[PDB]
Formats: C-alpha cells, structure tokens, sequence
RNA sequence: GCGGAUUUAACUCAGUUGGGAGAGCGCGGAGGUCCUGUGUUCGAUCCACAGAAUUCGCACCA
C-alpha cells in the first residue's frame, strides 16, 4: 500500500496525466481521511526518511494532521498516544527535519494538534521534555523549530481570526490555564536565553523568531515574565540594530497594547521610558511606520486611561494626561509623513484623541494650547489631503493609486468634521484661509503646474459644508451676515478657476454649482454664467471625454434645481448640436457579436439622455409662449419618430435599425421624463402624437425585448404626462407586451404595471384581473426554480422583492376582488402559501413576507366564502411558534403582529397538545394576546427566547 | 519563464469562473463545483517579457478537495479568493492563508474579494482586514464585470520579476 | 476582537415594507433636507451601499 500512495500522490502531483489515472489516485489519498484504516499506511511513512518522497510524507502528515482532530480524548487516547510517540520520536532524531520547509512546517503542525489533545493531563513534560531536547542539539536551526511550535500553539489559541466557537473557547481556554499554571515561567525564560544568547552572536533570524513569539504571547501571559529588567534592557537595545529596528517596536506595541486596568498601563508605559527611542526616531519608511504603530499604540492607550472615571486620582490624570499632551509632537510628525503608509499608522490615535478632545471642550473652552494643536492638526491633515504636486495625475480610472487616495480623503474628512466639532469657528476661519491662501498661490503658476493646488481647494469647497443645506449654511440666522461658506463658495463663483483646464478642476466646479445651486436662489443675477458656462466649450462641450458626458448629468441636476427664466432658449439652442444620436455596434467581452446592450454599454447615450430631460425641464421651466414650447416639443418628436419609421421600415433585424429605434423610443421617454404630470398644457396634442408611435414600432419590432423595456418605459413617462388621455388604449399596450413576456422581464414588467395601477387606480383594475393570472403563473415558476448559479440567486431574490411589493400594492390600493375574478380562482391558494413560503426562508423576505401575510388576515376576517383562508389561517400559527427554533425583532416582530390580528383558542386544544405542552408558557401566551399593540410584542420576544432557550 | 499559482478559496466563490473568463472569455452563469483540481497554462504578455502562470484551480469544498494542502507544494504564488455575497467565505480566509503559508514558507498572496458587481453585500467592506493584518496586497474584483481583473496576475507578475516597473 | 439597537417642527412623542407624513405641548393660520452622503428605480423618510452621532451586549486580557 505504501508504493501505492507514493504513486497515487505522484499521480495527483503531475497534471500531465490522464483524469482516469487522477480519479483513483484522488480518492484514493482522500479515501485514507474517511477510512477507519488509511491512516496506519501514513503513519509508517512520514518517519521513513530512507525510502519515501517528501511529496508523500506530506500528504501523509497532513492527512495524519487532519485524523488527529477528530479523536476525542478519552475514546481514542491510545491512538493519540500512539501517533504521538511517533511523532517524537521522530523529532527526536533531528535529521530529516532539514528536508524541504514544507516537511518541517507540517511537523510542526501535527505536533501541536497532538499537543492540543493531551497536553493539561496527558502529556505533563511537553514543554520540558521538548525544551530539553531543543537545548541538547544546540543548533538554530533547531531553536528555530522550536520558536515556530511556540507561535503555531498561539496560532490555535491567540488567534481570534478563526472561527469563534463556543466550545473551541471553552477548549481553548483549558489550554491556556494550564500552560499558565505548569510551564509558562520556563517556556519564557526557554525563549528569552535564546532572544539573549543568538542576541550576542548577532544571529538575528532567530532573536526575529524569538521577538515575535514575544509579540504574539504577551497578548496573553504574565506580563510580569515579559516586563522584568533584563528583558526590557535586551529589548531597547534591539531599538538600535537595523535588522532587529522593526520586530522590536512590534513587540514593543503588543507589550503596550496587553490589556489591563488604566493604572496597571501607566506604570509599564511609564516603565517602558519609550519617549528617549521617539525623542530620536532618518530615511526607512517601513521603521517610521513600526515607530508611529508603537506611538499611536502608546497614544490609544493614554487616551482610554485619561477617560476612564475610575480612579479619580487626579496623578493618575496628571502623569496620564501629562504624557498624551507630551506625545502631540510625534502625532503631527507622523501624521504628515510624505509616506501614506506612516501617517495612516497612527489615525486611530488621532481618532480617539479628538473625540476625547470635544468631550473635554463640552465643559469648558479649549486652552490657547490646545487651540494651536487643532490648528497644527489642520495644517497636517491639509498636506494630506493635496495631490502630490510632482507625479502628474493619472488618466487612469483604474490606477490602484487613485483609489488609495480617495480612500484617505474619505477619513481625513472625518478628521476635519470631528475637528470642527471642537470648534467651528476655529476650524472655518483656518479653511476659508486655506482655501483663499491655496487659490491665491495658484495664480503666480503655470497652469501647467497649479491644479493640485486648484483641485485641493475646489475640494474643501465641494465638502465644506456637505449636508448643511438650510438657508442657515449661507446666512446667519440672526445678523442675516454671510456664513464662512457664503464667503468660500463666493469666492470660487468669482475666482477665474471657471477657465482652468484640468479635468479634476472642471468637474469638480460643476459638481460645487451644482450641490450649492441654492446659494444662487439668492443671487439670481449670477445664474447667467453658471448656465452659460455649462452651455459653453468647457462645461457641456467639453472636449475631454470623462467630462463632457459626466457634465451633462450635472448640467441637468443643476437646470432642475436652478430653475426660477431667461436662459431658456440660449440653453436649448445650444443643445442642438448635442442631441442627434448615433450610437455604433460594437464588440465586447460577453459580446462576440454586437448587441443592442453592448453597443448601447460603449457609448455616451445613457447620459446623453440628460440632455433630452434637461431640453424638457427648459420647456417646462422657460419663458416660452405655449405656440414656441409646442413648436419645439413637436419638432423634436417628429425628429425622433422620424429617426424611429426609417429605421422600422428598413431590415428590421438589422442591429442597427433595432439600436436605431431603441434610442428613438429612449430619448423620447426622457424627453417626457422631464415634463410635468398632467389644466391645459402645449405639450399634451405632441406627446399624445408620440403615444401612437409606440404601437407601431411595437407592432414590427415587438418581438425584441430590448424595444420592450424601452415601450414599458417610455409609454409610462407619457402616461404621466398625459395620463388620462391614453386611459383608453392602455389594454392594447399591456396586452401586446404580455406575449413577448419573458423572465428576464417579469420585473420590468411588474414595476410597469404598478406605475400605471397608481397612475389610474379603479381603471387598472378590470386589466389587472384578466392579467393577473399569467403574471402569477410565471413567476410562481421561476420562484420554485432552485438556483444553478449566482445570478440565478440573484434574479430570484429581485423577483421575490418585487412580487411581494406588487402584492402588498393591489391590496392596499385596493385590489383583492381581482384575485377571485374566476380568472384567478385556481391561484388564491398558493399565492398565500406562496407568501408563507418566503417567510420560512432564511430578513428582507420575512419583514415584509410576513408582513403581507398579516393584511391577508385583516382583508379576509371571516369563513364567508374563503374556505382556505381558515386552515391558512391556523397554519401560520407553526410558523408563530417554531421558526424561530432553528433584524429578528422585526422578523419576530411582525410574526406577533400576525398573531395578534388573528387573535382578534384552536391553539389551546389542537396547537399546545401536539407539540410539547408547556402549561406555564401557554397561558402566559393567551394573557398576552388578550390583555396587552405595544404590550404584546414585548410578551412575545421575551417569550420565544425564553421557550427556545 | 513560468511559475506556479495555486488559487484558493471556499466552495462557491468564483475560483474556476475567473479563470474560465481568463482564459476563454466567457462568464459560466451555472455552478458546476470542481473536483480535485483543474489546470489550465493561462498566460501573459508584458513590456518586458511574456510570463506563463501556471494556475492550479482548487475545490473549496469540504467534499470534493481530496489532496487539498498537498497541491500547494512547490508553488510559486497564489490568490486567496472569497464571495462577497456570502459572508462565511471570508470568516473563513485567514485558514486559506495559514494552509497556504503552512506548505509554502514566503510566496506572494494575493487576497481577491469576487462578486462585486452583485450590488447589495454580506461582506461588508468594514470587515475586510485580513490583507492589512498579514500584509498582503487585496483587490475587489468581479468575473462578471472584469472589473480590475488583470490586477492580482500584474502584481504578482510585479513581484515574482522584481520588477515594479513591469507594466 | 466580534455583534446588535438608536438618530422625524420649539418641545414631545406617533407612524408606512418608497406615492410625500402627523396627534399633545409651544409663537385660522406657521414651523422637518423624516442623521448625512451615494446608488437602484418613472419616483424614497421607509430599499441598497458608504459614514456620523448616541448607545447596549458578548468574547479575550482573568
Ligand atoms: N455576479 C457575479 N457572479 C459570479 C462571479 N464569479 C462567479 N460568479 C458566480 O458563481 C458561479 C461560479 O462559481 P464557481 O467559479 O464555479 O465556483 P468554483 O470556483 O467552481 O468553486 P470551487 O469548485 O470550490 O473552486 C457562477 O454561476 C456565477 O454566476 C462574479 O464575478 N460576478
Ligand atoms: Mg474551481
């Protein structure tokens, strides 16, 4: 059997062999975990050395590995002690482990599970025994080994990365008392002799190995062991050795970071006298960034001593409170670090640090001393926050830089946010200056060589006063006096930035005109040129390709929030040369052959579809007699049909006669989409013209779905322009479209029908019915279809979302009548259970699940004429009582709701009986029901926890 | 000059579909569970060179990963990837990367959160820490979309040439 | 180190699983960006995602 394995293993290990060849020998190693017997063939081989591959051994002592976690100690003690004195018997020897790293680090591995198995009771001498032997054969190698086991026994019980059971930990836990109470004081001295020793021989791969085993117990151990003179001093002194810098201050951190009541840190923080190592801490990032780790670890900690009520003693608040004023330097050092690597070290620090800070100036104000550190914190927080002004910005929306950077900006915001907090005027005066000072220098620049500066300020800008929306972010609301960010975005409006050639610098002056669009509802006569710059070559018709479609959503958002007057027709002038459409077939990565959808995905038409709704929101909005709003309307209808019958009338397979008549349908559903709902309108008559269009390209290209979308959505937009004046052919619409019905569109579809159920109410309803039953039919298929895939989740889940909401929607606009139309007789049944289905699930599908279960209740109160509506009833109780067997208040929440609404029994003589009768808990339960909406819930929550625990 | 990649992760998170998409081009909807281990020579092309990635495609499955640490031997790199739409398949990444580092002492790991495109997440973005706790390079990535799927072979490629300037 | 709650006018509390939101109190009327930002939709206070403020546990250090 040996050679065997040694072949099956070889087999699997060369992928240039036959898959019959690897089926046997797959199942074959793999049949040694299952077997009651496969592992004594690995057993012999891992030991012999003279005949076996590493290839197998491995294999074997993995497999060997894996068989000794399942054998529970009593019940298998002898083969656990069996396997062990293999094994060390094994490592005894100390002459294969010298094979490949893989033949070591396994050993290691079995070894240590093996220890996890007997070590509290019995394997007594484990750390003695194999410490004894380490020392016997001195060699580093060795110690090495030894270092290793000691951080793989902390891997299986320091970890708090893998998998947090609760016996684990209770598993765990024994190991660790008994580590502590039998030989922990010699695993450390063990460990510090070597730290010592290999320390002296300037043999730093194992003084690394020893650090770390440092690093990794203090977490848990007598800090004592660790802490005392002699150890310390070897420690501070490997804080000035190039190759023993950074392992040090990792193991400096832990020893910090062991936790501790707040007076117990100060003394070994004090201790530690680590400020001399700081008062020095040069060009190796990496170090600066183990210093600033140690120092902002040293920081957090002197911030959560200082808060903690505890010890009042005012020394401990003195020396505590004395030492974080004393580690500001170095916080603002680091925190502007060039490096981003370093600075980010020590956010946490600074996090905490501030929001003590603003707990502290809730009671009083800042001292002039703390003042200044705000202000320094600012000045360093605002170097972080520019772009690097000598490598130029990437075109690159891909550059894994950019993403960092943005990563930063989004924290060094909060930064400044939690700042302003301490102080607002401290903080709004010191940007106004920056923002100023930053704009000011810009201008004695190439421009070349000034948009980092110009970026950064336009940024401040665009954030500087985020969500502070009310008239009371521009104008005090007492003086009625300019607020700071009145004063900024003034500033900029006025500053020649407008004119400034960089993309960030562009956008980013649309984006601020747009989110601030109301600082101009005060001064309209500056509108002008924020339209016409939008309008103009640097705005609209910008000639970089991320700007110009990205300004014309932009332009949009800013007309629909700017609107009053007299741009109107300049602005649709303008427009013109934007809005004929030509988008190409293109080939893409899921598209070998062009597709509507990738064509369409490539081009600019998504956003271009902005301006067809901005040229409708300025036709709405403007100064233009109802003959030149209609001359427009019509002119651009007639236009886009007209783009539409060339197109229908040609080959109507042609890609680009669809693409064609797809963006005709398109642009003109969001042309509609920008017109108010339906008094008598210019528009109407030209809209009404356009509704006609629909059918007759639905009529020759009804078949495509992707046209289909498209008439869902266009005809819904007109409908709420029109509305009443389509009411009559709405059915001809909804009918065609049900034929060409498809899963992929079954939510298009439902989303479609409810626009209109809203639109017209009572009208919708004799459709629906006749409709009802084969919406209901299709998704009650694809809903019972278990998923093959992620996607396949994913539409369902889509599906189940809408499918409920559609439900709770004809119910509470009243449609319920419809469901009994005998066109739906057959589906009352499992459209309810269907509903039961989806709250038995697992949230999303039992809070509103069980939700639409509790109005079909309250709708159908009566055995009168429901004859399943009973035992439907009284089947929702298991569901009440045993789901929660096996977010949740809302899930539990609503369940109650459900029993409370049928509570105004069966449970009392046919419920309790069956399952386990509790006579205390089912009376309480009807005491609930019958004396407490508030009260019963309470009852409820409590209730089940207590039942299920 | 070719080198060794073993691609890890739990069952279900996208291993064999981001390879299927690497090396024909098409996005598998269907869930077919590899068994054993599937390789496949994806290759590449560079400023300096072309370099050959031998991929070794693992089954995350409890069921079907017979040979499951032995085929880490002898590779050269590797990519830990996880689900971003299942939770547990990063509760379970650190182990991915201990068996990984078990066999192979110091190989560059490249950590893969997979199904970003799939809006709403399980795995929230405040969660993901493992890169940043072992030192290990991390990128958001999708089969579906492509999205920054060239990035883990680049770096890597990056790192097992020396060169940062490559691409 | 994990894991949950909370955040609606001056006040004080209601309330919908997205159709524009209110009773008491407080100057025939008046008064809210339903914590913020972003996205998905024809449209969100009530969805998704990102974040802030307030806060309650559990685990480790013990
Ligand atoms: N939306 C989306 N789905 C993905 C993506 N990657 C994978 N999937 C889905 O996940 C499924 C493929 O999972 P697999 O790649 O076959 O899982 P696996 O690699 O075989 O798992 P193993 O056999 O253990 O390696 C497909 O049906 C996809 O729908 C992605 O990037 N985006
Ligand atoms: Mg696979």
């Amino acid at each position: 059997s040996a050679q065997d394995v040694e072949n099956a293993v070889e087999a699997a290990l060369d992928p240039s062999v036959g898959p019959i060849i690897k089926q046997q020998a797959t199942d074959f190693i793999g049949s040694l975990r299952s077997s009651s017997t496969g592992w004594k063939i690995c057993h012999e081989i891992f030991s012999e050395k003279t005949k076996y591959k590493p290839s197998t051994r491995l294999i074997c002592l993995q497999t060997l590995s894996e068989k000794v976690r399942e054998w529970n100690n009593e019940s298998n003690l002898l083969e656990l002690q069996m396997i062990r004195d293999s094994v060390w018997s094994y490592i005894k020897e100390l002459s294969f482990l010298d094979e490949p790293a893989y033949i070591s680090n396994a050993v290691q591995h079995l070894l240590t599970l093996l220890f996890l198995q007997l070590y509290p009771s019995n394997w007594n001498d484990f750390f003695a025994s194999l410490q004894g032997v380490i020392a016997a054969s001195s060699q580093s190698e060795f110690s090495n080994f030894y270092l290793k086991v000691l951080l793989s026994i902390g891997d299986e019980i320091a970890d708090s990365l893998v998998l947090k059971t609760d016996v684990q930990i209770q598993k765990d836990n024994l190991v660790k008392d008994a580590i502590r109470a039998n030989d922990m004081s010699d695993i450390v001295s063990f460990v510090y002799e070597m730290m010592l020793a290999y320390s002296n021989a300037k043999n730093y791969g194992t003084v690394g190995l020893c650090l770390q085993v440092y690093a990794q117990w203090v977490s848990w151990i007598n800090i004592n062991l660790i802490v005392n003179e002699p150890c310390m001093n070897l420690l501070y002194s490997f804080l000035q050795i190039e190759e023993l810098r950074c392992a040090a201050c990792e193991t400096m951190t832990e020893i910090v970071n062991k936790k501790m009541k707040p007076l117990e840190k100060l003394n070994l923080l004090n201790i530690l006298n680590l400020n001399l190592f700081f008062s020095k801490s040069s060009t190796d990032p990496n170090f600066d960034e183990h210093v600033a780790k140690l120092i902002n670890a040293q920081g957090v900690e002197l911030v959560a001593i200082k808060s903690d009520p505890s010890e009042l003693s005012p020394e401990l608040k003195e020396n505590c409170s004395f030492q974080l004023y004393n580690l500001f330097p170095y916080l603002i050092r680091y925190l502007s670090d060039d490096y981003d690597e370093t600075s980010t070290a020590v956010f946490p620090f600074l996090s905490d640090l501030l929001v003590s800070l603003r707990k502290e100036s809730s009671s009083k104000e800042l001292s002039a001393s703390l003042k200044e550190f705000l202000k320094s914190l600012l000045e360093a927080i605002i170097k972080k926050m520019k772009y690097d002004e000598s490598q130029e910005w990437d075109d690159d929306p891909d550059s894994e830089e950019e993403a960092e950077f943005q990563e930063m900006r989004k924290k060094l915001k909060i930064f400044q946010d939690t700042i302003n907090s301490i102080d607002s005027s401290l903080f709004s005066s010191y940007m106004y200056s920056a923002i100023t000072s930053s704009l000011s220098t810009a201008a004695t620049l190439s421009p070349e060589n000034s948009w980092q500066l110009i970026e950064f300020a336009l940024y401040e800008t665009y954030i500087f006063g985020e969500g502070l929306r009310g008239p009371d972010a521009f104008f005090n609301e007492v003086d009625k006096s300019p607020t700071v960010l009145s004063q900024i975005l003034a500033l900029v409006t006025t500053s020649q930035v407008c004119r400034h050639p960089h993309p960030l610098v562009q956008l980013l002056y649309m984006e601020i005109l747009v989110r601030y669009a109301s600082f101009f509802d005060y001064e309209s006569a500056a509108i002008p040129a924020l339209i016409e710059y939008f309008v103009g070559p640097r705005g609209i018709h910008n000639t970089n390709e991320r700007v110009r479609p990205r300004a014309w959503y932009l332009f949009y958002r800013f007309v629909k929030s700017i609107k009053k007057v007299n741009y109107t027709e300049s602005s649709l002038a303008m427009l013109g040369d934007l809005l004929n459409i030509s988008v190409s077939p293109v080939t893409d990565m899921d598209a070998p052959v062009p597709t509507l959808n990738s064509s369409i995905r490539n081009s600019d038409f998504n956003s271009q579809l902005y301006l067809f709704e901005t040229v409708g929101v300025l036709i709405s909005s403007g100064n233009l007699t109802p003959e030149e709003q209609a001359l427009y309307c019509d002119s651009l209808i007639n236009a886009l049909i007209g783009k539409a019958n060339a197109a229908l009338s040609s080959d109507l397979s042609a890609l680009e006669n669809i693409i064609s008549v797809y963006c005709s349908l398109m642009a003109i559903g969001n042309f509609a989409k920008g017109f108010p709902a339906r008094e008598e309108v210019a528009w109407l008559a030209s809209f009404n013209k356009a509704s006609d269009e629909i059918f007759l390209i639905l009529d020759r290209m009804g078949f495509n779905e992707d046209i289909r979308g498209a008439v869902r959505f266009t005809s819904g937009r007109i409908i709420n322009v029109v509305g009443p004046d389509m009411l009559p052919k709405v059915p001809q619409l909804i009918s065609i479209l049900l034929n060409s019905i498809d899963m992929n569109e079954l939510v298009d579809v439902l989303s479609f029908i409810s626009q209109l159920i809203h639109i017209y109410k009572d009208n919708m309803m004799e459709i629906t019915n006749r409709m009802l039953p084969t919406l209901l039919m299709r998704i009650f298929s694809s809903l019972s279809a278990a998923p093959q895939g992620t996607d396949d989740a994913v539409k369902q889940n889509d599906l189940r979302k809408s499918y409920i909401s559609f439900i709770l929607q004809l119910l509470n606009k009243g449609f319920g009548s419809i469901l009994f139309t005998e066109e739906n007789q057959v589906y009352f049944d499992p459209l309810i259970n269907s509903i039961l289905h989806f709250a038995n699930l697992v949230p999303a599908t039992q809070k509103s699940s069980i939700a639409l279960v509790s109005k079909m209740v309250s709708l159908w109160g009566g055995k009168d004429g429901i004859a399943g509506f009973e035992n439907f009833t009284l089947s929702l109780t298991p569901l009440c009582f045993e789901m929660p067997v096996n977010q949740s208040l809302v899930v539990l929440g609503e369940l109650a709701g459900l029993q409370k609404i049928i509570l105004e029994s069966y449970l009392v003589t046919v419920y309790f009986p069956t399952v386990n009768f509790p006579d205390v808990m089912a009376s309480e339960y009807l005491q609930a029901l019958s004396n407490l909406s508030r009260s019963f819930k309470q009852f409820f929550q409590k209730f089940i926890q207590a039942l299920k625990s | 000059p070719t080198f060794k990649l073993v691609l890890v992760g739990d069952g279900g998170t996208g291993k064999t579909t981001f390879v299927k998409r690497h090396l024909t081009g098409e996005f598998e909807k269907k869930y077919i569970a590899t068994i054993g281990v599937e390789v496949h020579p994806l290759s590449f092309y560079t400023n300096f060179g072309e370099i050959k990635f031998d991929v070794w495609d693992t089954a995350g499955l409890e069921k079907f990963g017979g040979l499951r640490d032995g085929y880490y031997i002898n590779a050269q790199c590797a990519i830990i990837m996880f689900d971003v739409t299942s939770r547990i398949t990063y509760k379970n990444v650190p182990n991915w990367h201990r068996d990984l580092v078990r066999v192979c002492e110091n190989i560059p790991i490249v950590l893969c959160g997979n199904k970003v495109d799939v809006k709403e997440r399980k795995v929230k973005a405040k969660t993901i820490t493992f890169h940043r706790k072992k030192n290990l390079q991390y990128y958001d990535i999708s089969a579906k979309s492509n999205y920054n799927f060239e990035k883990p072979f680049l770096w890597l490629a990056r790192k097992l040439a020396g060169n940062p300037q490559l691409e």
